[PDB]
């Protein structure tokens, strides 16, 4: 997994690959790793897949409860607090590693959240087995107050570095662009990897059948 | 409506008062303590000839050295009898000795007044029974009385139940310290005879003794007939 | 507080349970509901208390509930209490199937719910459920069956019975007309219309009929469409 | 949870809730038990409709293979007591490896009933029971329990509506001649019931289990 | 180690079990019975850890008997097998797991004969024949070789005898006698012990 | 390995307006085969099936506990469950046991009960859901199954072509697995019918 | 019949059970507290009901912390339990926060406990009022009073019991702010002798305690010799 | 601590008086109207105050909305529970809760307070609207926990008059634009500015309150 | 009554 | 105004669907004999209340009805004093807990809603009484500007341009209606009471857009307002 986020001039860009592995085998080629938290807040997930799925779903529904009550748009700090306090309670046994990004009344915010429940508020972050490759790109090329297209290019380069250098990463790049004015959930953004064409072509009755039962429906 | 733990202006617990009244609905039981042992006698009060007299059990063994006569609401007494039996066995287990008659009485009376609507599903009311504990320990033969209030006391001779006031008068006349056990058996049978509603025979009364010599002994039908003949 | 406690689970001086009796009063003012056993199935016939013109009718039924694959029921009394109890019946049925991997026999389902209702009359100091239920079903033990339960947690099996409004008048008509051991579903249907004709004070919008039959070793529970409920026209000829 | 003291003493030493429970018994159908020489018989009044399934509403029930009972009073309360006793019969077979004695299970039922007369938040059981069966040595047994938790053994007994009249009949009729044969033992039960009464009857013989008599077989005696 | 075997025929199930209770290097009992009567037409055969076997089997026994008393009729073999599995599976991850291996044999009036195999993990499988114990390793192939679904009760007994003789020949443990029972429409029948 | 104790293999495969699901039939304990007709695919509706590989006890428990929850759902809601909702219901059941999991990884195959649109997914043992448009595999020969499916699968296969593809994928995969096989059962789900076949297979 | 439960308002919005508990205070003999320049002094008219009692029996002055005194009026058993509540609250504060509880915070905390007994049929209001007094260099002298309703205020001077109104009249005559504790003990003794109804109740012991700069912020009984001087002053002042 | 006995019990005639008295609180409440159109549902209610500070028409989910007649504070409890029940459903099924399922669960909560210890019933009736299965829904839930599906109804003061007014002016083919018009007219029968009424709509795009500007426009008709 | 017998 | 059973003793419905115990709680607010006024503008929100110090032996600095809930939220309490303090502590708890869980300050509307929801429980559960008090909250909202909120013993709550509580609530509402910020609040309270205040006779609390922190005016600060209004 390679997941990453940057704060640009006008908001947040989140990125992710789309490979899910079981051992050293690819299980899913088109896995979605950018999770909805609220209309203004998204979250990339690495670590234990079930843990990140269930954790983001829970905080998302709690934030909907929160915002239905307040009548206000949720804050990134709220999502951050709710995630970290729950993860701390479980003492790292919930293996959710999260990149949380969003735009609220106080502007754009980006957090990294680790399974033990520590968080960092940062202008760029990476997580996953491909995180060092992605971080190399950020350290090399990140500048503050980037334009939207520059930030998109930087994040997609970071993910790509993970895709090509990390055995745990592959397939497509997904982006999520969050500003005050819009949300662009780009899935996929780029498809750097494609299966080659088949060189050889592969009748009814080839398989021998022992028993057959047909059940009509409706 | 009032609670179960309400005091009267005279400083009495109503429920305990009413429980003592229920003893007067019970059949007469008699206990006499001699230097030769203790005897317990109880009126069975057969209500129908179709009822089996042997299924009416108002004298029970607590342990080999302790018997117990009861009067009042008999169903209430069964849980008190069990507590006494278990407690004597608990004492044996721990201390490898027999529990004194006084200690058994004390343990049973600890249950009383342990009622109230404050769980969950604990005793809602006092027990409507009085008990005579008769046995032999190192202090010799001993008879104790306990009532629904949880008060217990040693008695030379005691009657409980409906006709206890009259029976107690008879007891105080006939009882003496040097009185033998055989006399005590005859005395209580004579007193039971006069205070009973039905005519006393071998099937409508119970009799048991505990002696320094031998264990708790329930008198058989034949043994009762011998005692009555006179 | 002993002051405010209405003491719902005590005996009266006659050995009566007042809350149970007052609950049965409530049921006597509920919509008429009757069930009839036949040789080839069971049926439930209910009076709709809905009746209003501006109602929407979103469900397949209003008073008839499926409990499992082989069982349905109908109710008379407090609607909300009926919802609690019918949910509980579904749970009991599923708990049995989990455990034994076979469907719960009809009487076992009735007994289990009646134990809950009985508990409310003996402890907890709560008001009982104000519901009588009619249960129809099939099992491998006794085939087609019809049961009735009341608020105290008493139940009984019936070849025909009625609960709710004018049920005394209905039970009279059943005694007269019900041919024990000779009833088909078509004749049972006829008798149901005939009984509801007298007790109800008839339209297809005002009644609800469900039938339970066996087809190819499988139970079929179906609520008759408005067109089939042709049955009202077939009676008026008689 | 609910902790109100329901059964309490009144000024004359009366437990009113228990006495009211006994009134619930009197509203119940009559049940008669007779202990014979080598047979025990239970008979109950049935009040029933024509449209009713007879199997479902029975007042005679097996507790174990060797023990069965009849009841009068609240039928819902009875079902609870019966199923409690049935569980206890199995717990006994488990722990002692012997079937329950008729007296053991009676003692259990009685103490259950007694507990519901001295527990917070509960009313007493509104049933009496007649419990029959045989012991190991083949002695026939008949016990009665009531709401207070009192139990006794009887040669013959009645509970429910008009129990007092039936009891007085049995007192005059329960002789050696009446229980000399199995046919006369069943007859005495039917006669006892016909004194206040459509009847259900069951027989239990030595190590032979409960047998419920057919309506055609009961019509022969009537 | 304890040995269990079952053979389902057209209208009967035949079952057998060893009669040894072992402790360390000694046989402590040579007339042990590993079969438990659940109802008139159901036998549960139980082996495994000491304590666990009798505790579990007797618990199921009393519950199957309670069902009959409550309902007036008996559990079917299939219902009893699933009940057994539910209990064992429920205890698997609890503080009180039961280390038992079971056969359940039964005859239903409508379904005919049935034989169920269950391991301590509580996996349940219906089988035409089955065996538990180390002895099963030496006998299952003899069953596979000779069994047919229409096997008569006479042949089933001789096929059982073949399996038992194989244990005498090839198995390293001393298992000299076996309980033998058959279940059919008429209930449970005690056959003669097979002895060596 | 706990997941290899009983062995087993299941896969699901997507066609044009149809789905397929297949399973081996072996029930074994380590090396020893016990039965050759163990059910691993359970109906969860007219056009919706779940197949479970892993620990045989947990296969049975999850099947039974899911049916419990589904039966209640269908009675309450008065409709058949959509395939995606069953996946969520299963995910929920498995994740409840996060810290003491069931040792089963199920696959779901069905048609939407109103649109008849094909759906396949799989879940891990703690209930992470994975929806695909091609195929899903689960069991002790997952690698063998991936190799066959990647090579043979084509989009928009008709029921007959889909049958052959999943049959050949399963047969040739399990034949390279010691603890899978002893027969293969295949269900083809269509709008108007279910077709159930057992295949001629090696019995070693 | 609106006066049986603290969970019941009367139609005019009163809670009579609390008012009835306050009556129990009004029937008690008088306790006074006076805050002066450099501390707080307490005095209690302690009625002698029997000559059989020991001199010192039924104390109505308590230490609830080393720096906090408490003076009570009303049902004494209820007062003693409130003294325990206060002690536990002061103890817990030190454990958690690591310093001596400020008097205002202690008053607030105990008052909220008192208040909790005015809401429910399950419990009855406390039949006692009490004063808390303390001194430190940082906080100065502080005197608080809590009543059965759970109301808590700070005072320059305070009285509770049956002669409260008469005691206040006397206290108002003092410029306590300018006076030392030594002078105040005499004035406290005086006021108690004035409000004492000699005709109705015979025999009383004067009970005196103080906390101030002179005791180094520790609540202590007034020394016997100083107490006797105050008694003599009060006696001769009364003529 | 808390009372364990019911405060709602059966009277000799078989009535639960506390529920009836609860319905008297409802009938004494401000009038509310619900109309199910062919392509939507509309909910409408009558209201120094800041009128935007509290709302009577409330979202439960994106597709479900609610209004009430009766006791405002009791309503807030049920709004919170309903929102919570909708989320608990979503967490399990990953699907928005069907309107009917939400009503059933909320009605179940209302039933509890007619039987549980030491509590009174809720003094509110609910109108719940929703859109699922490409179809509009309108439900009412009463203090007892009984629920009904309505094509159109009214509750609160003068509900009896409101219902017969609707019975005359409502047809099934009527669309949402027209349904809003007739809902306002129903409130006008027993009453008007855009500050003293609240209107919510429900269609394919979901549930939303009409803005004060939108309400002002409908009043111009 | 209906609930006795 | 009909009644049945215990509908005047506990919070069950009366025949016309009223809660008498709740109505009596409003009467309890007036037992204090004080009136409070709150008004908001574009720039600030203000609370003014009476300060009666009848005794003189009171330390007047400890006599207050103004309370800091957070740095940015103040409130004025009207009604029973001990009930009031209890509700203040609860508000402080809810506000602190909100900040801890959500990482931003509780909005005034949300704090008021929470307190109101708590009060609702006392109107539905029979075993406790409602609090005989009234809370008015002021604070600056980032988006909405100055806020004034009030909740009551019935569990009702609302935002206001201006509001009042206590004895002269209705008269204050009349005055404030006719007018639609610090000068307005003092004038309103002076009119309905017909007093004309000394600086020691009132308390004033303010929050402003420029200074969000809740502030209680000193005696000198209040005087400068009273002198200007003169
Ligand atoms: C609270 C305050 C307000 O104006 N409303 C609407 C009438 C409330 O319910
Ligand atoms: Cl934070
Ligand atoms: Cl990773
Ligand atoms: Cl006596
Ligand atoms: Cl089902
Ligand atoms: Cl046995
Ligand atoms: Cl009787
Ligand atoms: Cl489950
Ligand atoms: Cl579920
Ligand atoms: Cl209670
Ligand atoms: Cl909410
Ligand atoms: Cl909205
Ligand atoms: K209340
Ligand atoms: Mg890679
Ligand atoms: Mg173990
Ligand atoms: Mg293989």
């Amino acid at each position: 997994t390679t997941i990453a986020g940057v704060v640009y001039k006008d908001g947040i860009v989140l990125g992710a690959d789309t490979r899910a592995t079981e051992g050293m085998v690819v299980a899913d080629k088109n896995c979605s790793k950018i999770h909805f938290i609220s209309p203004n807040i998204y979250c990339c997930g690495a670590g234990t897949a079930a843990d990140t799925d269930m954790t983001t779903q829970l905080i998302s529904s709690n934030l909907e409860l929160h915002s239905l009550s307040t009548g206000r748009l949720p804050r990134v700090v709220t999502a951050n607090r709710m995630l970290k306090q729950m993860l701390f309670r479980y003492q790292g046994y919930i293996g959710a590693a999260l990149v949380l990004g969003g735009v609220d009344v106080t502007g754009p915010h980006l957090y990294s959240i680790y399974p033990h429940g520590s968080t960092d508020k940062l202008p760029y972050v990476t997580m996953g087995s491909g995180s060092l490759a992605a971080m190399a790109v950020f350290e090399d090329k990140f500048r503050p107050d980037m334009e939207e297209e520059e930030a998109k290019n930087l994040v997609s380069e970071a993910i790509a570095a993970g895709i090509f250098n990390d055995l745990g990463s592959g397939s497509n790049i997904d982006l999520c662009v969050i500003s005050k004015n819009k949300l662009d959930f780009l899935r996929p953004y780029t498809v750097p990897n494609k299966k080659g064409t088949r060189l050889g072509r592969y009748e009814k009755g080839t398989t021998a059948v022992l028993t057959e039962k047909i059940t009509p429906l409706e | 409506d009032r609670g179960v733990n309400t005091f009267s202006p005279e400083g009495r617990l109503f429920q305990v008062e009413y429980a003592i009244e229920a003893i007067k609905l019970g059949s007469t039981a008699i206990g006499i303590q001699t230097s030769e042992g203790v005897c317990l006698a109880v009126e069975k009060r057969i209500t129908s000839p179709l009822m089996e007299p042997s299924s009416i059990e108002k004298i029970v063994e607590i342990d080999a050295h302790i018997g117990c006569a009861m009067s009042g609401l008999i169903a209430d007494a069964k849980t008190l009898i069990d507590k006494a039996r278990v407690e004597t066995q608990n004492h044996w287990f721990t201390y490898n000795e027999t529990m004194t008659v006084e200690s058994v009485t004390q343990a049973v009376s600890n249950l009383a007044l342990q009622f109230g609507e404050e769980d969950p599903g604990a005793m809602s009311r006092p027990f409507g029974v009085a008990l005579l504990f008769g046995g032999v320990d190192e202090k010799g033969p001993q008879l104790f009385h306990m009532d629904p209030s949880g008060t217990f006391v040693q008695c030379d001779a005691r009657a409980i139940g409906s006709a206890s006031e009259g029976a107690q008068s008879s007891l105080q006349e006939v009882y003496h310290k040097s009185m033998t056990l055989k006399e005590a058996i005859k005395s209580s049978l004579i007193i039971l005879k006069q205070v009973m509603e039905e005519k006393l025979n071998a099937t409508n009364i119970e009799l048991a003794t505990v002696q320094p010599g031998q264990n708790f002994h329930m008198f058989t039908k034949e043994e009762l007939e011998e005692v009555i003949k006179d | 507080s002993r002051r405010y406690d209405s003491r719902t689970t005590i005996f009266s001086p006659e050995g009566r349970l007042y809350q149970v009796e007052y609950a049965m009063e409530a049921i006597g003012h509920a919509g008429t509901c009757l069930g009839i056993l036949a040789n080839d199935g069971v049926l439930l016939a209910a009076e709709r208390r809905n009746i209003h013109k501006l109602l929407d009718e979103v469900f397949f039924s209003e008073k008839i509930y499926k409990l499992n694959e082989d069982m349905a029921c109908s109710v008379a009394g407090i609607t909300s209490d009926a919802n609690v109890l019918t949910n509980e019946l579904r749970l009991i049925a599923q708990r049995y199937l989990l455990q034994y991997q076979e469907p719960i026999p009809c009487e076992q389902l009735v007994t289990a719910l009646c134990d809950i209702k009985q508990a409310y009359t003996q402890f907890g100091g709560k008001r009982p459920f104000g519901v009588s239920l009619l249960y129809i079903g099939w099992d491998k033990h006794y085939g087609f069956q019809l049961y009735q339960s009341d608020p105290s947690g008493n139940y009984g099996g019936w070849k025909a019975t009625c609960i709710g409004n004018n049920s005394a008048a209905a039970v009279s008509m059943l005694k007269q007309d019900y041919k024990e051991g000779e009833m088909t579903l078509k004749s049972a249907l006829a008798l149901a219309i005939k009984v509801l004709n007298k007790t109800m004070d008839l339209s297809a919008e005002k009644v609800e009929i469900a039938t339970l039959t066996r087809e190819n070793g499988k139970t079929v529970i179906r609520v008759l469409k408005q067109k089939e409920v042709q049955l009202i026209k077939k009676h008026e000829e008689e | 949870s609910y902790d109100r003291a329901i059964t309490v003493f009144s000024p004359d030493g009366h437990l009113f809730q228990v006495e009211y429970a006994q009134e619930a018994v009197k509203k119940g159908s009559t049940a008669v038990g007779v202990r014979g020489r080598d047979i025990v018989v239970l008979g109950v009044e049935k009040k029933v409709a024509k449209l009713q399934d007879e199997r479902t509403v029975r007042k005679i029930c097996a507790l174990d293979d060797n023990v069965c009972m009849a009841f009068a009073g609240l039928t819902a309360d009875a079902r609870i007591v019966i199923n409690r006793a049935r569980v206890e019969c199995q717990s006994h077979r488990l722990t002692v490896e012997d079937p329950v004695t008729v007296e053991y299970i009676t003692r259990y039922i009685a103490s259950l009933k007694q507990r519901y007369t001295q527990s917070n938040g509960r009313r007493p059981f509104g049933i009496s029971a007649l419990i029959v069966g045989f012991d190991f040595d083949g002695t026939p047994r008949l016990y009665q329990t009531d709401p207070s938790g009192t139990y006794h053994a009887w040669k013959a007994n009645a509970i429910g509506r008009g129990a007092k009249s039936v009891r007085e009949f049995l007192e005059k009729n329960y002789t050696d001649e009446a229980i000399e044969t199995d046919d006369l033992t069943i007859k005495l039960v039917i006669k006892a019931l016909l004194e206040v009464v459509n009847i259900e009857l069951a027989v239990m013989r030595r190590d032979q289990s409960l047998k419920i008599l057919n309506p055609e077989e009961i019509e022969k005696y009537v | 180690m304890e040995y269990l075997i079952g053979i389902q025929g057209p209208d009967y199930v035949l079952v057998a079990s060893d009669r040894v209770a072992a402790s360390n290097i000694v046989q402590m009992k040579d007339d042990h019975d590993k079969m438990f009567k659940m109802s008139e037409k159901i036998l549960l055969l139980c082996v495994g850890e000491a304590g666990d076997t009798v505790q579990f089997a007797e618990y199921i026994q009393k519950n199957v008997q309670l069902y009959k008393m409550r309902n007036g009729y008996e559990l079917s073999p299939t219902a009893a097998a699933n009940f057994t599995r539910r209990n064992l599976a429920d205890c698997l991850r609890s503080r009180t797991p039961y280390h038992v291996n079971l056969l359940l044999a039964g005859y239903d009036e409508h379904e005919g004969p049935a034989l169920y195999y269950m391991d301590y993990l509580a996996a349940l499988a219906k089988a035409p024949f089955a065996a538990h114990g180390y002895g099963a390793f030496l006998t299952l192939s003899i069953l596979d070789r000779y069994y047919t679904p229409t096997i008569s009760r006479e042949r089933a007994v001789e096929l059982l005898r073949k399996c038992l003789e194989e244990l005498q020949k090839r198995f390293i443990l001393n298992l000299p006698t076996f309980s033998v029972r058959i279940i059919d429409k008429n209930g449970i029948h005690d056959l003669d012990n097979i002895s060596f | 390995s706990i997941m290899s104790y009983n062995g087993g293999a299941v896969m699901a495969m997507k066609g044009k307006n149809c789905v397929a699901i297949a399973a081996d039939r072996r029930f074994g304990i380590q090396a020893q085969m016990v039965t050759t007709d163990f059910q691993k695919i359970f109906p969860m509706g007219d056009r919706l099936y779940i197949g479970l590989a892993g620990l045989a006890t947990d296969v049975q428990t999850v099947a039974q506990r899911l049916k419990f929850r589904l039966n209640l759902y269908e009675l309450k809601e008065g409709r058949q469950i959509k395939p995606y909702t069953l996946m969520s219901m299963v995910a929920n059941l498995l994740y409840e046991k996060r810290f003491g999991p069931y040792y089963t990884e199920p696959v779901i195959a069905g048609l939407d009960p109103k649109t008849f649109k094909p759906f396949i997914c799989s879940l891990d043992l703690i209930g992470c859901p994975m929806v695909t448009d091609d195929f899903v595999v689960s069991g002790t020969c997952a690698e063998q199954m991936y190799g066959m499916c990647e090579s043979l699968w084509e989009p928009n296969m008709d029921p007959d072509h889909l049958f052959e593809t999943i049959s050949q994928a399963m047969l040739n995969a399990v034949d390279r697995d010691a603890v899978s096989g002893m027969g293969v059962i295949v269900h083809i789900i269509e709008k108007d019918k279910i077709t159930t076949r057992t295949l001629k297979a090696r019995m070693d | 019949g609106y006066d049986l439960s603290a969970s019941t308002f009367s139609p005019d919005g009163r809670v009579f059970q609390v008012e009835y508990a306050m009556k129990a205070v009004e029937n008690s003999s008088t306790a006074i507290g006076i805050r002066c320049k450099d501390g707080v002094v307490f005095g209690v008219e302690k009625l002698v009901l029997s000559k059989l009692y020991e001199e010192g029996s039924n104390k109505r002055l308590f230490n609830v912390d080393r720096h906090v005194g408490m003076a009570v009026a009303g049902l004494l058993a209820d007062a003693r339990s409130l003294a325990d509540i206060a002690r536990e609250e002061a103890s817990n504060f030190r454990s958690n926060f690591g310093y001596n509880i400020p008097l205002k915070h202690l008053a607030d905390r105990v008052a909220m406990y008192v208040h909790a007994y005015t809401l429910y049929s399950a419990v009855r209001p406390f039949g006692c009022s009490f004063m808390l007094g303390s001194y430190s260099v940082n906080d100065g002298a502080q005197l608080y009073m809590i009543d059965p309703s759970g109301v808590s205020y700070g005072y320059w001077g305070c009285a509770i019991g049956k002669a409260r109104q008469a005691a206040k009249t006397e206290i108002e005559k003092l410029q306590m702010k300018e006076m030392t504790c030594r002078d105040i003990v005499k004035e406290v003794a005086k006021i108690i002798y004035i409000v004492h109804d000699e005709v109705k109740d015979k025999a009383f012991e004067l009970e005196l305690s103080w906390v101030g700069e002179l005791t180094n912020g520790r609540h202590e009984i007034v020394p016997k010799d100083i107490r006797e001087e105050a008694e003599k002053y009060a006696k001769e002042s009364l003529k | 601590r808390g009372y364990s006995f019911s405060l709602t019990t059966f009277s000799p005639s078989g009535k639960l008086v506390q529920i009836e008295y609860a319905l008297a609180a409802v009938a004494g409440g401000a009038p509310s109207v619900g109309i199910k159109a062919a392509n939507g549902v509309v909910l409408a209610t009558e209201k120094l105050y800041d009128e935007r500070s509290v709302h009577k028409v409330e979202p439960i989910t994106k597709h479900i909305g609610l209004v009430y007649s009766g006791m405002g504070p009791d309503y807030r409890v049920l709004v919170h529970r309903a929102r919570k029940l909708a989320q608990q459903y979503y967490l399990v099924y990953q699907e928005p809760i069907p309107t009917a399922q939400l009503v059933q669960r909320v009605a179940s909560v209302m039933q509890e307070y007619t039987q549980s210890g030491g509590v009174r019933p809720f003094g509110v009736s609910l109108l719940i609207c929703g859109w699922n299965e490409g179809r509009p829904y309108l439900f009412q839930s009463d203090p007892s926990g009984a629920y009904f599906a309505w094509k159109a109804t009214a509750m609160g003061k003068n509900y009896v008059n409101g219902k017969t007014f609707l019975e005359k002016r409502y047809n099934e083919d009527l669309e949402l634009e027209d349904a809003i018009h007739t809902a306002i007219l129903t409130l006008k029968e027993s009453f008007m500015t855009e500050d003293n009424i609240e209107v919510g709509i429900c269609n394919e795009a979901g549930f939303r309150r009409l803005t004060p500007t939108e309400v002002k426009d409908y009043l111009a008709a | 009554r209906s609930y006795y017998s | 105004g009909s009644s049945a059973g215990f509908d005047r003793h506990i919070t069950i419905f009366s025949p016309e669907g009223r809660l008498y115990q709740v109505e009596y709680a409003f009467k309890a607010i007036n037992q204090g004999g004080l009136t409070s006024v709150a008004v908001r503008g574009k720039d600030c929100a203000v609370i003014v209340t009476q300060k009666k110090v009848p005794d003189k032996l009171l330390d007047s600095s400890t006599v207050t009805h103004l309370f800091k809930i957070t740095e940015n939220i103040g409130c004025v309490m009207t009604g029973m004093t001990a009930d009031s303090r209890s509700q203040v502590q609860r508000a402080r708890y809810e506000a602190a807990n909100w900040k801890y869980k959500y990482g931003y300050e509780i909005p005034v509307d949300m704090l008021c809603k929470r307190i109101a929801d708590i009060s609702q429980v006392y109107t539905q559960n029979a075993e406790m009484r409602p609090l005989g008090c009234c809370m008015i909250l002021i604070g600056i909202d980032e988006e909405q500007g100055p806020q004034v909120y009030k909740c009551d013993p019935a569990g009702y709550y609302c935002g206001f341009k201006a509001t009042a509580a206590g004895v002269k609530q209705t008269e204050s509402t009349s005055f404030l209606e006719k007018k639609v910020t610090v000068e307005t609040a003092i004038t309103c309270l002076s009119t309905v009471l017909s007093i004309d205040f000394k600086p020691s006779e009132i308390e004033v609390g303010v929050v402003t857009v420029e200074n969000p922190k809740f502030r209680i005016l000193t005696e000198a600060e209040i005087d400068a307002h009273l002198v200007a209004l003169a």
